[PDB]
């Protein structure tokens, strides 16, 4: 339907360019733990 | 048995799954709810 | 000892544009099996 | 015929990003000489 199929790969090259460049950086991805939420959850549940 | 060198690359999973493993882990796997379809991702870091 | 270092994390970055490239362009590393040296081996052998 | 015109010029480049990244890694490329073949094909003759 849509010819775009190769704008699709061409957008999953630079994420690896985006991926292996932020590494080098140590710029951190998910870090995401358990931190504020629950304890907020603990005490909107009190 | 083998021990990772380095991070392995996310994978996903359910919650009763996700938090499975990070009672083996703990301090060496790594484990979040993705937001929009509840499930989990789970990662593997480095001497697991 | 030698300085020279952070000359060895330079290589393995270009190493990683070169292995990703590769793999678009569809140029097959790692293809060695078994095909000539060992039917020579036993035209040798015989 | 098919508009993909444009996606073999952007083949083209990677393949000098690939060309020139493995020179620096010094990796050998048109290395086949007369080595093995002839000498298999001079056992294969006698």
């Amino acid at each position: 339907s849509a010819a775009l199929g190769e704008f699709a790969e061409k957008v999953t090259g630079p994420d690896g360019v985006l991926a292996s460049a932020a590494r080098l950086v140590l710029n951190q991805l998910g870090l995401s733990d358990v931190v504020t939420t629950p304890e907020a959850a603990t005490d909107a549940e009190l | 048995s083998v021990f990772l060198d380095k991070d392995f690359t996310f994978v996903v999973s359910s919650e009763a799954d996700a938090r499975a493993f990070v009672q083996f882990d703990p301090e060496h796997t790594v484990a979040r709810p993705l937001p929009d379809s509840s499930d989990w991702e789970v990662t593997r870091k480095a001497g697991t």
